[PDB]
């Protein structure tokens, strides 16, 4: 599965 | 804003008999920015029932694709690989050699 | 068994002219792509490409294509943020790249975790090997790695690729064992080619192998042998197994003192060939 995270940079 | 040339393979599935149905494979890889323009060619001219692979990339980020079509090798058709990309004055033909 | 490894691949790319950025994300298990998402496709769900994966049920694919979807509009964010960053015109495309994953040793235990991340081609900010710390390449990075130490982001990454990523890693590797926990050793053959009257090209084949690495190497009358030899990137065979070759040109007559040796997972001793 996917991390459920990413941040903007 | 980088720029990296394709390098370019054409190939069979498996290993090529005349009169037997196989798979011709066009992989290009190592290049960038990802937008780029693969033909397979039967004769000289484009064949239409071509697929490819979901776009992805190697260790230093150029991209890689896999395009391929269902065919059958014989003595007298000239199959090839026609490549057309930011890097490339005009568009690069690589003829289908079955010891390659 | 042996090692595994499960990572992800994001390339979002503007289009200045009209639109979105195209979209595209695929999934690995070892070599063995098992998911994808192509922002251009009719379904607009992350879709299977393996028949082990497709037995996980509804809830499964509804939060794939969600978090898929969210990937997708942090990147088309990220786009417009560097673009102000390097401060280029909104009339040029450009790239983003993104590939994380984790890596578990034969004891299916966490190893070692990655995620990567790239503007035009060039690396941009990357987690170190401790999960804890920032690689930026340049002072737009910089920017963006003070941001992310500020807002605990190391955090929850090494929080899911030494927990989640791994879970999900072993469950795959379950499910999916009849293909992934199998190694196919390469098939191989040695073909011969005349280049004149009097020289010619041995070409040694690995064909039909998995995993795709491999090592192919000439020797003559027991030592290495890297003169008049060509070796060709690894390529897919299309069908999930990958091919290769490694050629030397030599003079005719002489080809009993050339041997070509492959090294393979599948290969418990590595193998040895010599032209009839």
């Amino acid at each position: 599965v996917l991390n459920d995270i990413l941040a903007r940079l | 804003m980088i720029q990296r040339t394709p390098k370019i393979q054409v190939y069979s599935r498996h290993p090529a008999e005349n009169g037997k149905s196989n798979f011709l494979n066009c992989y290009v890889s190592g290049f960038h920015p990802s937008d780029i323009e693969v033909d397979l060619l039967k004769n000289g001219e484009r064949i239409e029932k071509v697929e490819h692979s979901d776009l992805s990339f190697s260790k230093d980020w150029s991209f890689y694709l896999l395009y391929y079509t269902e065919f059958t090798p014989t003595e007298k058709d000239e199959y090839a690989c026609r490549v057309n990309h930011v890097t490339l004055s005009q568009p690069k033909i690589v003829k289908w050699d079955r010891d390659m | 068994a042996g090692s595994h490894s499960m990572r992800y691949f994001f390339t979002s790319v503007s289009r200045p002219g009209r639109g979105e950025p195209r979209f595209i994300a695929v999934g690995y298990v070892d070599d063995t792509q098992f998911v994808r998402f192509d922002s251009d496709a009719a379904s607009q769900r992350m879709e299977p490409r393996a028949p082990w994966i497709e037995q996980e049920g509804p809830e499964y694919w509804d939060g794939e294509t969600r978090k898929v979807k969210a990937h997708s509009q942090t990147h088309r964010v990220d786009l417009g943020t560097l673009r102000g960053y390097y401060n280029q015109s909104e009339a040029g495309s450009h790239t983003v790249q993104r590939m994380y994953g984790c890596d578990v040793g034969s004891d299916w235990r966490f190893l070692r975790g990655y995620h990567q991340y790239a503007y035009d081609g060039k690396d941009y900010i990357a987690l170190k090997e401790d999960l804890r710390s920032w690689t930026a390449a340049d002072m737009a990075a910089q920017t963006t790695k003070h941001k992310w130490e500020a807002a605990h982001v190391a955090e929850q990454l090494r929080a899911y690729l030494e927990g989640t990523c791994v879970e999900w890693l072993r469950r795959y590797l379950e499910n999916g064992k009849e293909t992934l926990q199998r190694t196919d050793a390469p098939k191989t053959h040695m073909t011969h080619h005349a280049v004149s009257d009097h020289e010619a090209t041995l070409r040694c084949w690995a064909l039909s192998f998995y995993p795709a690495e491999i090592t192919l190497t000439w020797q003559r009358d027991g030592e290495d042998q890297t003169q008049d030899t060509e070796l060709v990137e690894t390529r897919p065979a299309g069908d999930g197994t990958f091919q290769k070759w490694a050629a030397v040109v030599v003079p005719s007559g002489q080809e009993q003192r050339y041997t070509c040796h492959v090294q393979h997972e599948g290969l418990p001793k590595p193998l040895t060939l010599r032209w009839e």
